[PDB]
């Protein structure tokens, strides 16, 4: 129904506990299933950016990825909820810089910014505590 | 690993993990203290380890009530037999200033963290209203000189709540089974303080105001409560399929809710009037009498085992109880007790016409 | 022999035992019928109750003293206590009498009962009084009827009904008194 | 801190221990809602502080039912242990009969139809409703309340029409001899010696109408 | 957000207007089709005064007719008749007999072909599309004596009042098969009548029971049509009061969200201005 | 399905799925077209009842489990 | 028409229009309350169908093309 | 409105009479005080009214009373904004009203 | 709403406006078929609520 | 929607009382007799209670 492409940014939007992380995980697991099959340059290297999630969920996700063998191609950037708000703000950029290595060197990357609705709350925390004037829902400009 | 609580809507539709964070979301008078006292009654007795109760910004009446009901239960022993006590109370109740309510959850967590890390134990951490932690930081941050974020909360809401909630974990050397009550501030689940703490929980048990206005207690919303244990690879497919079937029937009745209002049930399809009657049955069958609610209702409590709920909810789904009335399912434990209430409703419509009771010759007795 | 007495009283027990007990017992047209046949009364002398009926209208429900009805064996008068009869009617003029004054409705067919309690019941499908019929149309309609005679004898049955009704109507319009 | 404003005020209404004199303090905060909305900020604040509630409905109040207590939504679970016994005996079947009366709400023959077998609970819940109506500035002693609701809920006012139960219950209070009120207040419960003399007193009174 | 509840208020408001229009449309249709019902009530009683009322007969082939409605906002009428249809159809089936079930009105065919599909041979709709007339009931009755049953049970709603619609069962016995036999007591009860017709009584009773089936079928669909309009007049009344209670609740919810929106937008503006001032 | 869009559409999916998926995308639009007309039960001319099962079979085809990609 | 007011009102209109428009706004109000029945097939009691056709020709009376005042 | 209250308060407190006081649109009194407190830099309360809405209304409505020498009765025209009786300006004004005269079209 | 019916371009025929839609500009024959299409579309938009 | 003919006699007696009750709520004012001619009435409370 909604087919992705190879350089496409596709938003997984929904309410809580509807299966957004699940769609992203099936994308990463399917890329492990197809990387063992294609000649060396159609292989997709995944990056999971886990912003704002609890550390138990990231442990469950690393357990799942390593028991299915998908951790061989996956990087996981994990700025959890107890981390400082600049680490949660900066972890999508860290993960994108890790996954841009494969884009810049002829390979193919795939990145999931899981809970990008939490990077904005961490950025709002930083900008309100740096005394920058708030806006819509007190988010920065 | 699953933690059976003996509550039907909790066991079936959002089962509790034995070492995970558990939230009870409620809206001021829907029953999340009675639910947490029933979880203390059903869980903390069969648990062999230690319990901590962090009372964060709740009634001091309830703190004295829990203390006295724990002394007469033998869970707290006074004086010389104090070493055999199983529970630690930490109380920062709603008369305390906001600096005390904002740090008393950390006190309860520290007492539980000692038993987790040092003693190697399994701990239960009940926190009554973890919302009042957030609210107390919101009270003190108006004077700390910060620019406020959305609805009026501090700009550091999520990192405050996350730095508190990331300490309540099962580690490699101990487990904290934490049941937290969360207050939603104006029956608003989109308020930032409930919406922030949805992310740190394994099982959310969202209690509804309208379900309580129906009279169905505990007022757990079956289509707003979730769990990471509702998965066939942990609870088995026979439990998972009946839970997803019950949720499917309750959603397919919720989709008819305004057609039934503005037109009535008179015009619905006969494959959908079956759906409405079955869902009116399985939403009375989630009702359950509690052992802690028997003091103000009088009906005794019903602990229901898990296999009883799974078999009793297969039966209403397949159609094995389409002849029993709706009210036969209300406030009963098992599907067995539906049958002894269905026929007791049919004695008492026939016992109206049996006798004419008069009392004679007792003025000299 | 009546050892199997069907009825409204004897449907109720088999219904109360077989049908569900939520429902009240279904009604019957006997419950809405106030006057009957076998149970006597309703004459009190020279009067007798005449109920002249059509599916679309109730033409009379008063009491009369004689009614003359166009039976298949010819006209016949029904006085206050006639013999009980079930008289099939042919097209003709039903005439009511209450005394000196009379109303004459031309009918198209039907039946006419008079019951053992003296109540009579005239049951016809269409009764138009003689003022409502124009004679210029019945002559041309009989001319168009007594001319075309198809061999399909269903249509000649309809033609026989046509010429009977139209002829009795034409004799019914020169028969003013 | 508008929660703390009310919480630090209402927590001072306590029942003290026996080491502290045994004194008490009862509080009745009053909260005005807008269009019956109890999901307001301050209303949900004080509901989550106070022990019970007394919801007063505008629909009942403008239907003549005064005090207009919403009997389903109103709770008081702390003072339910501290009830007058005798009143606790009859109030159970009182609010159970009103509870199954609230299942006959807006579809007696308003909603779809009538089954007319539950006319007994309809014309009983009406008499229990107009039993609980009461005028202003005249509070009733508890022993005369439990006698009045005993006369209501045991069926001793079952023959009276709905229009004069206000006169029927004051006739019950004025006509039944005032010894039984002293017995009921001093014993504090409807003793097995007392229900017999109560039921003997309740059949020999002339209730108006009918 | 705050636009969906506004258009939802508009939708419920127009639904309330629609159902208040349909209520008085059904009121006008009940007020004019009531005189036709009282006029057709006369002809059914000379036959039940002559032949009587024998519902609990033992037959071997029987045609049961459920007179339903065509349009589907009747509010609990056609379901009531398909309850009573099988409630009397199981009452009179204990002999191992044949049953043909017929429905008048396609809301009967939507409700009877799932509850007795083994016995359902006929579905007659569009009967009320202009008006019901006696020739129409005559054609339907001729389709009923296409089969040759021993009895005819007719299920319809008698227009008792504008609020009460008593569901009735009317029974017609076949002439040579049960009509002469259910009158036999000490001889016969029909022998007091002197037949003044052309041929023998086995044809007079044939003509009379065909007439009686047609007359009670005409009155059946006419009474049921009047009660269908009169129950639609009450169902649309309940629909207006339901869509008025829903509008009165949703307007309060809109006013709450309106006040909340003005407050939170103003708090956003003040918070953005206090950071600079 | 009605609210989830994609900018590339074709030219960036499987060609064999491109043969068999446009007739699924439009047929689910037909199936959603009749869901607001399924509360009465008139069942017009075996069309609004035929796609009422055909699209309902397609939406059951699109369901799948978790952690099990195909 | 129902939401447009003028608080000065009839004190400042044409006196030849004031005795004709007082009928016009009244029967336009009558047409506005009977506005659902225009979309119906079952005709009502012809005290409403009369005001329906009258109000329809009155709303078509007050139409006007642009830049051509009267 | 306070000027009108003063001219009525003379006839109450000095003349000893039963005075009427017609405050035409108490809502425009509320709205003017909302504008005044917005111009003084104060933060608005709920929907946009002054924080001092209850006390600015109560400064007017509490001088309209019966004293030992006379009385002031007050017939106040009430505007209800957005057809909303729970709007805080008519919700505050209705707390002081002792009667209600609804004129219908 | 137009695009959820699969009709592309999803131009709202009512909510679109132009300064050229004037009988003095594009001609009265074009203007009347445009106003007639908008008339029948607004009538159907008002009839959908009683159709459902 | 039905008519005054089908009403009860007590459901026409309330109509016959309420029409003259709402007529008896009318009153000619003293401030309108400048331009409407009918003189104005000042009704006492004792007359009002008895007359209703
Ligand atoms: N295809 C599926 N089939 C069955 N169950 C599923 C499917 N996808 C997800 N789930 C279940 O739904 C629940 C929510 O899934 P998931 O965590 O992916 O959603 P989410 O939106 O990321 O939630 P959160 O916002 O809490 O992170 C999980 O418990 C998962 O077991
Ligand atoms: N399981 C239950 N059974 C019966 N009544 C209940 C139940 N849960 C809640 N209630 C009613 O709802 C009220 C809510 O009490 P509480 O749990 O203290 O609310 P809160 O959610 O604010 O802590 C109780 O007084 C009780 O009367
Ligand atoms: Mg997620
Ligand atoms: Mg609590």
């Amino acid at each position: 129904l909604v087919p992705i492409g190879r350089g496409q940014r596709e938003l997984i939007i929904g309410d809580r506990q509807t299966g957004k992380t699940a769609v992203a995980i099936d994308a990463i697991i399917h890329q492990k299933n197809c990387n063992e099959q294609v000649p060396k340059a159609q292989r997709v290297y995944c990056v999971y950016v886990a912003v704002g999630q609890k550390r138990s969920t990231v442990a469950q996700l690393v357990k799942l990825f390593t028991q299915t063998g998908a951790m061989r191609y996956t990087i996981m950037v994990s700025a959890t909820a107890s981390d400082a708000a600049p680490l949660q703000f900066l972890a999508p950029y860290s993960g994108c810089a890790m996954a841009e290595y494969f884009r810049d060197t002829g390979k193919h990357g795939l990145i999931i910014y899981d809970d990008l609705s939490k990077q904005s709350v961490a950025y709002r925390q930083m900008s309100l505590l740096l005394r920058r004037p708030p806006g819509r829902e007190a988010f920065p400009g | 690993e699953i933690l059976v609580t003996g509550i039907k809507v909790v066991d079936l539709l959002a089962p509790y993990q034995r070492g995970g964070k558990i939230g009870l979301f409620g809206g001021a008078g829907v029953g999340k203290t009675v639910l947490i006292m029933e979880l203390i009654n059903n869980v903390a007795k069969a648990h062999g380890g230690f319990s901590v109760f962090a009372g964060v910004g709740e009634r001091t009446r309830e703190g004295n009530d829990l203390y006295r009901e724990m002394i007469e239960s033998g869970v707290i022993k006074l004086g010389a037999e104090r070493g055999n006590s199983k529970c630690t109370l930490v109380y920062g109740q709603m008369n305390e200033p906001p600096g005390a309510r904002a740090r008393v959850a950390l006190t309860g967590l520290t007492v539980a963290e000692y038993f987790r890390d040092i003693e190697g134990q399994d701990v239960l951490l009940f926190v009554d209203n973890i919302f009042r932690f957030t609210q107390a930081n919101s009270e003190v941050s108006a004077l700390l000189g910060r620019i406020p974020s959305a609805v009026g909360y501090q700009p550091t809401l999520a990192t405050d709540l996350g730095g508190l909630q990331e300490r309540i974990t099962t580690t490699t050397k101990g487990s904290i089974t934490s049941v937290q009550a969360v207050y939603v501030p104006a029956d608003d689940l989109t308020d930032p303080a409930p919406a922030t703490t949805f992310a740190h929980l394994d099982a959310t048990t969202v209690l509804s105001r309208s379900i309580a206005e129906l009279g169905i207690y505990p007022a757990v919303d079956p289509l707003d409560s979730t769990s990471r244990m509702l998965n066939p690879n942990v609870i088995g497919a026979e439990h998972y399929n009946v839970a997803r079937g019950v949720q499917k029937v309750l959603q397919d009745y919720k989709n008819l809710q305004d057609i039934i209002a503005i037109l009535g049930m008179d015009e619905l399809s006969e494959e959908d009037k079956l759906t409405v009657a079955r869902a009116r049955k399985i939403q009375r069958f989630l009702s359950q009498p509690f052992q802690v609610a028997e003091v103000f209702t009088g009906t005794p409590g019903k602990y229901v085992d898990l296999a009883d709920t799974i078999s009793g909810f297969q039966g209403v789904l397949t159609g094995k109880y389409d002849d029993l009335p709706e009210m036969a399912f209300y406030m009963v434990g098992d599907i067995k007790e539906v049958k002894e209430k269905a026929d007791k409703m049919a004695k008492d419509i026939a016992s109206r016409k049996e006798a004419d009771n008069k009392k004679v010759s007792e003025e000299l007795k | 022999e009546a050892a199997a007495p069907a009825g409204p009283k004897e449907f109720t027990e088999v219904w109360n035992k077989k049908a569900p007990s939520t429902l009240i017992v279904p009604e019957f047209p006997s419950n809405y019928t106030a006057v009957k046949a076998v149970g006597e009364g309703q004459v009190h002398g020279d009067a007798f109750p005449v109920n002249f009926y059509t599916p679309h209208s109730i033409l009379s429900q008063a009491q009369k003293d004689t009614v003359v009805l166009p039976g298949v064996d010819g006209y016949f008068g029904v006085k206050a206590s006639h013999v009980p009869t079930i008289a099939q009617l042919k097209p003709g003029v039903v005439e009511l009498h209450s005394g000196a004054e009379s109303e004459k409705f031309f009918v198209s067919g039907g039946f006419a009962f008079v019951h053992p309690n003296g109540v009579t019941d005239i049951c016809v499908l269409e009764a138009a009084t003689l003022d409502q019929v124009d004679p210029a149309a019945v002559k041309s309609a009989l001319a168009a009827a007594s001319a075309a005679q198809p061999t399909d004898e269903f249509e000649q049955a309809a033609n026989r009904a046509a010429i009977e009704l139209y002829s009795a109507l034409e004799s019914a319009v020169e028969a003013k008194a | 801190d508008v929660f703390y404003l009310h919480s630090r005020l209402l927590e001072r209404a306590a029942k003290l221990s026996k080491e502290l004199g045994g004194g008490s303090l009862t509080a009745f905060p009053v909260i005005e809602t807008q269009a019956g909305d109890v999901s307001a900020y301050i209303a949900t604040n004080v509901i989550s502080i106070t022990d019970g509630q007394i919801f007063l409905e505008t629909e009942l109040f403008y239907k003549g039912i005064r005090p207009a207590l919403n009997v389903g939504l109103s709770v008081s679970r702390v003072g339910s242990a501290a009830q007058f016994p005798g009143m606790k005996q009859v109030a159970g079947t009182l609010k159970l009969e009103l509870a199954q009366y609230r299942e006959v709400a807006a579809f007696a023959q308003f909603g779809s139809d009538l089954d007319a077998a539950t006319q007994y609970v309809l014309e009983r819940g009406a008499r229990l409703t107009e039993m609980l109506k009461q005028k202003q500035f005249a509070p009733i002693p508890i022993e005369r309340q439990t006698v009045a609701v005993y006369a209501a809920t045991k069926g001793f006012l079952d023959k009276v029409r709905v229009q004069d139960i206000v006169a029927a219950e004051e006739a019950v209070i004025s006509q039944v001899n005032p010894a039984v009120f002293k017995i009921l207040k001093a014993n504090g419960k409807i003793t097995p010696a007392l229900d017999a003399h109560l039921k003997a007193e309740l059949r020999k009174v002339k209730l108006p109408g009918a | 957000s705050n636009q969906a509840v506004k258009q939802r208020i508009r939708a419920i408001k127009n639904i309330g207007k629609i159902t208040k229009a349909m209520k008085m449309v059904a009121a006008s249709k009940m007020k004019n089709a009531q005189i036709a019902v009282e006029q057709s009530r006369g002809l059914v009683d000379p036959f039940v005064r002559l032949f009587g009322d024998f519902p609990a007969v033992n037959s071997n082939k029987s045609v049961v007719v459920a007179v339903t409605s065509d349009k589907g906002l009747c509010g609990g009428l056609n379901s009531n008749i398909t309850k009573y249809t099988r409630a009397t159809l199981a009452t009179t089936e204990s002999e191992g007999k044949d049953v043909v079930v017929v429905s008048i009105g396609d809301k009967g065919r939507s409700q009877l072909t799932r509850i007795e599909s083994q016995r359902y041979q006929l579905a007659i709709a569009d009967t009320y599309k202009v008006r019901v007339t006696f020739g129409q009931a005559s054609l339907i009755v001729e389709e009923l004596i296409k089969h040759n049953p021993q009895s005819y049970q007719i299920l319809f709603n008698k227009f008792r009042s504008a609020i009460s619609f008593k569901p009735t069962v009317a029974t017609i016995l076949s002439p040579d098969l049960l009509e002469k036999q259910l009158e036999d007591v000490t001889g016969n009860s029909l022998d007091a009548y002197d037949i003044e017709a052309s041929h023998e009584r086995s044809d007079v009773l044939r003509d009379l029971t065909e007439f009686h089936l047609g007359v009670t079928l005409y009155n059946a669909m006419l009474e049921n049509n009047c009660s269908e309009h009169a129950s639609r007049m009450s169902a649309m009344e309940n629909s207006t009061k339901s869509a008025g209670e829903m509008l009165g609740k949703l307007t309060l919810d809109y006013n709450r969200k309106r006040q909340a929106t003005i407050t939170t937008e103003l708090i956003e503006i003040i918070a953005g201005a206090s950071a600079l001032m």
